[PDB]
RNA sequence: ACGCGCGCUACACUGACGGAGCCAGGAAACUCCGUCGUGCUG
C-alpha cells in the first residue's frame, strides 16, 4: 500500500526466494465486491497473432487465427502450446472470445497470462483475486514498487466507490520464492 | 435441382449474362479442380448446338466433396433444358438434351446408386470380419 | 467417373494388332467402352485404395510419358498396353495328380486386361527407378514399353508366360 | 519363462511433414503450396 511497505514486501521477497532469472508477481485478494456484477476487472493497466475473421484477419496479414481454426486448435494440444509459445500476444475479434475461452482458454489461460486482449492484462475474471507480473530479478526494488503502483492504480480508480479499501491483502513473490503478504 | 449419390445441387434459370457462379462463385474456379472440367464441360459440352449462351446459375451442397462436383454437374445442363421455353429452348428443346446427354451421364439423369446397409458381421455391408476358429 | 481430356488429345483411331479394336476402348464379354482404356490405366493406378491423385498420376505420367519422345502419348498408351499383352498361358491340368498345365487364349479382354493391371504393377514396384516419380515409373516402363516397345523393357513377364507356354504344352 | 485367436498401427517418395482449401451422414481420408532426400531419416 504505502512505498515504504512495498519496498519491505518486494526486499523481503528478493531474500527468501532460495533453494534463470525469476519474475516477480504480485498478487491482491479483493474483499466486499461482487463479482456477479460488472465489478470484474479486465484491464492493460499492468510476435503477435490475431484471431478473427475478414477485415481484422486482413488487416492482419502478422501470424492470423482464422475464426475455422479455433475447434481444431482445441482439439490438438499440440500445435496449440506451440502456437502459445511462440507469440508473445494474442489479439481477438472481441464477438470471438466465448469461443476462444472455450477451446483455447485452458492452455492460454493458466499461468503463460495468453489470453487475448479484444477488439471490436489485469485479468480477475468471476474470482475475486488477481495475480499479476511487476518485473524482473534483474530490476531495481525501486522499479518493482513503482510498476506495482500502476497495477493498485487500475483497482483505485475502477471502485472509485471504495477504492484500496477493496484490497484484502496483498503479497509479492518471485518466481520460485514463497509469497509474503505486504 | 439434380442430387449426386448423396450429394443434391440446385439450378438457377432466367436469361441474363456472363459468369455463371456456382455455390457463390465462378465455374472458372470450382476448385476441387484437377477434374474441374467435366463441370466446365457441361458449358463446354454445349459443345453440341450452343456455345454458353447468356443466362444463369444456381448453389450446390451436400454429403462431400467430389459428390457435389459431379452434383453441379447434371445441375447446369439439367437446367439449360429447363422447360422451357423461359428456359430450355422455347420450341424444340431436345436442341440441347439429346445432344447433351448423346455423351452424358449427368444431365444424363442420375445414378441408381446410393450408401446404406450393413451386417451384423464385421465392417458390414458385405466384408464380414475375419474368423478361422481352430 | 470421372477423368478428364485435352492435354494432348492425340487419338490414334489405327494401332490395334490382333483383335483387340474390337474392345480397345470396351469392356464387355464385361463392361462397355470404360473410357478409351486410358480410363482403366488411371484406375488399375489406385493399388493403395483410393481414385485421384491416381487422376493425376495419370495425367502427370501423361504429360511426362509424350513430353519424352512423344508418341502422341494416349497413342503410346494404347501402344502400350498394345504391344504387351499375353498370349496363350498355360492354366493347370488335373490329367494327372500332380497335373501340368496346357495353354491357349487370352479371351481379348484378358490380353488388354491381364496385361493393363500387369504394366500397372511393373510400375508400382519402383525399386527401378526407386525414384519419387510414381508416374515416371508408371510412364517410363510404360515408356519402357513405348521405346520399351523394342525390348524389352520392363514387362519382361510379357514374353515369360508366352515364352513358356510352349515347352510345357 | 511360454503357447493359440480377434485386432490396432506401422516398414514409408501414391510418403511423412508444416500452411493452407470444403463438406458428410472446424469428420477424417482427401486437393493445393512448400520442406525433407528412399539413408531403420524427418
Amino acid at each position: 500500500v504505502d512505498p515504504d511497505q512495498t519496498l519491505k514486501a518486494c526486499k523481503a521477497l528478493l531474500a527468501h526466494i532460495k533453494k534463470a532469472e525469476t519474475p516477480i508477481w504480485l498478487t491482491l485478494t479483493t474483499k466486499k465486491h461482487i463479482h456477479d456484477s460488472h465489478r470484474l476487472q479486465p484491464g492493460k493497466i499492468i510476435s503477435v497473432c490475431l484471431i478473427t475473421a475478414d477485415p481484422q484477419r486482413f488487416y492482419k496479414n502478422g501470424r492470423v487465427i482464422d475464426i475455422s481454426h479455433l475447434k481444431a486448435k482445441f482439439k490438438a494440444y499440440e500445435a496449440q502450446r506451440k502456437l502459445f509459445s511462440e507469440h508473445d500476444v494474442f489479439l481477438a475479434d472481441t464477438r470471438i472470445i466465448n469461443r476462444l475461452p472455450k477451446a483455447l482458454g485452458k492452455t492460454f489461460y493458466k499461468t503463460t497470462t495468453k489470453r487475448p486482449i479484444p477488439v471490436v492484462l489485469v485479468h480477475l475474471s468471476p474470482s475475486t483475486n488477481t495475480a499479476i507480473k511487476v518485473g524482473y530479478a534483474n530490476w531495481e526494488p525501486e522499479k518493482l514498487a513503482a510498476n506495482i503502483e500502476t497495477v493498485i492504480r487500475e483497482l483505485v480508480e475502477r471502485f472509485v466507490p471504495q477504492k484500496w479499501q477493496n484490497v484484502r491483502n496483498f503479497y509479492v513473490k518471485g518466481p520460485e520464492t514463497a509469497a509474503l503478504p505486504i | 435441382f439434380g442430387k449426386k449419390k448423396s450429394a443434391t445441387a440446385v439450378a438457377h434459370v432466367k436469361a441474363g449474362k456472363g459468369l455463371i457462379k456456382v455455390n457463390g462463385s465462378p465455374i472458372t474456379l470450382v476448385e476441387p479442380e484437377i477434374l474441374r472440367f467435366k463441370v466446365y464441360e457441361p458449358l463446354l459440352l454445349v459443345g453440341l448446338d450452343k456455345f454458353s449462351n447468356i443466362d444463369i446459375r444456381v448453389r450446390v451442397t451436400g454429403g462431400g466433396h467430389v459428390s457435389q462436383v459431379y452434383a453441379i454437374r447434371q445441375a447446369i445442363a439439367k437446367g439449360l433444358v429447363a422447360y422451357h421455353q423461359k428456359y430450355v429452348d422455347e420450341q424444340s428443346k431436345n436442341e440441347l438434351k439429346k445432344a447433351f446427354t448423346s455423351y452424358d451421364r449427368t444431365l444424363l439423369i442420375a445414378d441408381s446408386r446410393r450408401p446404406e446397409p450393413k451386417k451384423f458381421g464385421g465392417k458390414g455391408a458385405r466384408s464380414r470380419f475375419q474368423k478361422s476358429y481352430r | 467417373e470421372i477423368k478428364l481430356f485435352n492435354k494432348w488429345s492425340f487419338e490414334e483411331v489405327e494401332v490395334k494388332d490382333a483383335s483387340l479394336v474390337d474392345y480397345v476402348q470396351v469392356r464387355q464379354p464385361q463392361c462397355p467402352i470404360i473410357e478409351r482404356l486410358t480410363n482403366s490405366l488411371m484406375m488399375n493406378g489406385r493399388n493403395n485404395g483410393k481414385k485421384l491423385k491416381a487422376v493425376r498420376i495419370i495425367k502427370h505420367t501423361l504429360d511426362i510419358i509424350n513430353v519424352l519422345t512423344d508418341q502422341n502419348p494416349i497413342q503410346v498408351v494404347v501402344d502400350a498396353i498394345t504391344n504387351t499383352g499375353p498370349r496363350e498361358d498355360t492354366t493347370r491340368v488335373g490329367g494327372g495328380g500332380a497335373a501340368r498345365r496346357q495353354a491357349v487364349d487370352v479371351s481379348p479382354l484378358r490380353r488388354v486386361n491381364q496385361a493393363i493391371a500387369l504394366l500397372t504393377i511393373g510400375a508400382r514396384e519402383a525399386a527401378f527407378r526407386n525414384i519419387k516419380t510414381i508416374a515416371e515409373t508408371l510412364a517410363e516402363e510404360l515408356i519402357n514399353a513405348a521405346k520399351g516397345s523394342s525390348t524389352s523393357y520392363a514387362i519382361k513377364k510379357k514374353d515369360e508366360l508366352e515364352r513358356v507356354a510352349k515347352s510345357n504344352r
